[PDB]
RNA sequence: AUUAAUAGGGACGGUCGGGGGCAUCAGUAUUCAAUUGUCAGAGGUGAAAUUCUUGGAUUUAUUGAAGACUAACUACUGCGAAAGCAUUUGCCAAGGACGUUUUCAUUAAUCAAGAACGAAA
């Protein structure tokens, strides 16, 4: 039947091995088929005809690709609820060489973790850098800005202007 | 004028870059119904000029081009076109391909 | 079984929610109900409770016409745009199949 | 054993139209020996132009002047070559420092005069 | 012939690279056109506005034409003189590391002047 099939690295799969079999304790629960391909080192969400309704399987879908974007399966976890939408976000085709993309990568970071964690009391999501990702998950009127600070960040913009529309939008907000 | 076949040879010995004999041999060759030593000679003008000029070299694919255009083929023109696209520009030799057709 | 179905294409993007389940060719769609005219106010087009409220017409007219059975082709933005499924996805089409719809080799095909 | 012989078998591998390498690399694969500098006692170049079978130009230099003019051709092919170009500004200062030193050390004069026109004709 | 700088050129052979020039074929994604089913919205926004819309806006599917790029695999991975660099495969020429009791014996080190490549517009 359905199959969305994911892609990881060697980081998570070792972290997906200790919750995976949590993954197919709670798969089991809206019935959806959890595979743990070692050999491949690929998550496969695939349905079943003992399942409800197939959009969950695609909800689990961007739970599994946030299970293998070494994000944790715990903050993988709520996206099978209603009102938690994720977001992951491909940011390759930015720079080619390392130099600039990397110039860049701690800027979208931060010292001391202070700038990532910023757009998470602006914007109101869960910001996850790992690799080649910005994978965000929470409201769409919040998570619109995520995908607009993600986007022009890796690009020569700073976040010094994302934050400081945040900062005055969040000000005005109790009026 | 160079009216034999050891008279234009013997200006190659004095002019090496000058495709301009060759392109009066050419003339002179193929105008005796045998166009295989005027095919011969824009493939002997090649290995004896100058590359560092571009006016004759370019040329001389024009030369066995439009040479080709009368008293030519159909797969031969071609061989000899993806030849000047390699070792010349594409467009260039279209273009001049493109008032000569 | 008797195999009563069709092609579903929903479109759960990030700015509204659209559903147009097809025939068994692409062409011919027997319904077509979007999730902006159930709920008129301009910004509830991306909410799935009116992706879930579209969706009781979606049920309706295939079952009017024959249709008791829908295989879902998903779908999100995908290509040069934000390439993640929004928030109209799962409610439309969790009240096909609460409306007793059969549901079976479902996809996303999305850019 | 025998320490003429070869040299004897160096004056027809000279004569076998090959360079001073190219007899010590293949009588160090099929004939034991080691090197020109073994008991024989003269080199593989100057046994060469001991007996009237050495080259015209060094080479050192011959191998690399035929390299400076062979790797413009594909220059020839492509003005937009920035590296064969690149690489022909690198080779040809690589010819240049050889025939200066022939030219200090009294193996070619020093009216010789290379240059990469004429190089088709001394790679030929 | 004082030695063959575990200096250097040059030569062989096993390798390798997202190197560059050319070519090969493959890949999704986009626009426009031909056209069917159907519409009260579609797009956009914090709420709107703006924009197209029984001129069918809009969704699906199909065909044609044109332009760009190699996501996930895919990374502190190699390469390119630097700039820069990712489908399959080749042509031509360039290159890191390799071993020779292979060849030369300083041919070798920094570069004004002066010239070549070349990041944005």
């Amino acid at each position: 039947e359905s199959s969305f099939m994911t892609l990881f690295p060697k980081y998570r799969e070792s972290y997906l091995k200790t919750i995976w079999n949590d993954v197919t304790r709670a798969l089991d629960k809206h019935n959806i088929a959890c595979v743990l391909d070692l050999v491949e080192g690929s998550m496969t969400v695939k349905t079943t005809r003992k399942t409800y309704d197939p959009a969950i399987i695609l909800k689990a879908r961007d739970l599994i690709k946030l299970l293998a974007r070494s994000v944790p399966f715990p903050q993988a976890v709520k996206i099978l609820q209603d009102d938690m939408a994720c977001d992951v976000i491909k940011i390759g085709n930015f720079v080619t060489n390392k130099e600039r993309f990397v110039k860049r990568r701690q800027r979208l970071v931060g010292p001391n973790g202070n700038t990532l964690k910023a757009l998470e009391l602006l914007t109101k999501c869960y910001i996850l850098v790992q690799g080649n990702t910005v994978s965000a998950m929470g409201p769409f009127k919040g998570l619109k800005e995520v995908r607009r600070v993600v986007e022009d960040c890796m690009k020569n913009i700073h976040p010094i202007y994302h934050i400081k529309e945040l900062m005055i939008k969040r000000e005005l907000a109790k009026r | 004028a160079p009216e034999s076949v050891a008279d234009f040879e013997r200006l190659l010995i004095g002019n090496p870059n000058s495709s301009v004999v060759w392109m009066n041999y050419m003339a002179f060759q193929l105008q005796l119904s045998e166009i295989e030593k005027a095919r011969e000679l824009a493939e002997r003008a090649l290995k004896t000029i100058n590359f560092r000029e571009e006016a004759e070299k370019l040329n001389i694919w024009i030369a066995m081009l439009n040479l080709e255009n009368t008293f030519g083929t159909e797969e031969t023109l071609e061989e000899v076109f993806s030849r000047a696209c390699q070792y010349m520009d594409s467009y260039t030799i279209h273009t001049k391909l493109l008032g000569i057709y | 079984n008797s195999q009563v179905f069709g092609v579903a294409r929903i479109y759960a993007s990030f700015n509204d929610t659209f559903v147009h389940v097809t025939d068994l060719s692409g062409k011919e769609t027997i319904a077509r109900v979007t999730g902006g005219m159930k709920v008129k106010a301009d910004r509830d087009e991306s909410s799935p409770y009116a992706a879930m409220l579209a969706a009781q017409d979606v049920a309706a007219k295939c079952k009017e016409v024959g249709i008791t059975a829908v295989h879902v082709k998903i779908r999100a933005t995908g290509g040069t745009r934000t390439k993640t499924p929004g928030p109209g996805g799962q409610a439309a089409l969790r009240a096909l199949a609460r409306s007793g719809l059969r549901i079976g080799r479902i996809e996303d095909v999305t850019p | 054993l025998s320490s003429e012989s070869v040299i004897e078998q160096i004056v027809k591998y000279a004569r076998k139209g090959l360079t001073p390498s190219q007899i010590g690399v293949l009588l160090r694969d099929a004939h034991g020996v080691t090197q020109a500098r073994v008991i024989t006692g003269n080199k593989i170049m100057r046994i060469l132009k001991s007996n009237g079978l050495a080259p015209e130009i060094p080479e050192d230099l011959y191998y690399l002047i035929k390299k400076a003019v062979s790797v413009r051709k594909h220059l020839e092919r492509n003005r937009k070559d920035k590296d064969a170009k690149f690489r022909l500004i690198l080779i040809e200062s690589r010819i240049h420092r050889l025939a200066r030193y022939y030219r200090t050390v009294a193996v070619l004069p020093p009216n010789w005069k290379y240059e990469s026109a004429t190089a088709s004709a001394l790679v030929n």
